[PDB]
């Protein structure tokens, strides 16, 4: 998803 | 095979006993929480310190507040990322239940948590490698 959040990069 | 229910029942049990409170495989889920918690702790502070602010908490306006953070959590899809914020972030709205005399919305949390998991995000779990996916890298 949209990055919104620090975790979401690893995503 | 795990449940849901005793996933979200055993995170919930151990965030209140960190925090001197006694409340009442899946264990291996719960504990692979933990692990994943601690880590995001160490690198994502601020995320998990924006999600907790304006947690004004009043049993009528609980679930409200309890679904807007989670709504917001996941209106633009779902990551395993997201998935332990929204474990940190229900068992941060339970030990703020009990540090202001709220105590029995432990019960309604750890029912909202349930109803979520398994409405909003088991379907995703299942089809990205199940719980096995995650317990694989923190477990």
């Amino acid at each position: 998803c949209p990055a919104r959040y620090g975790w979401d990069y690893e995503c | 095979g795990y449940d849901n229910r005793e996933i979200v029942m055993k995170y919930i049990h151990y965030k209140l006993s960190q925090r001197g409170y006694e409340w009442d495989e899946s264990e291996v889920v719960h504990l692979t929480l933990r692990q994943a918690v601690d880590d995001f702790s160490r690198r994502y502070r601020r995320d998990f310190a924006e999600m907790s602010s304006q947690l004004h908490l009043t049993p009528f306006t609980a679930r409200g507040r309890f679904a807007t953070v989670v709504e917001e959590l996941f209106r633009d899809g779902v990551n395993w990322g997201r998935i332990v914020a929204f474990f940190e972030f229900g068992g941060v709205m339970c030990v703020e239940s009990v540090n202001r005399e709220m105590s029995p919305l432990v019960d309604n949390i750890a029912l909202w948590m349930t109803e979520y998991l398994n409405r909003h995000l088991h379907t995703w779990i299942q089809d990205n490698g199940g719980w096995d996916a995650f317990v694989e890298l923190y477990g």
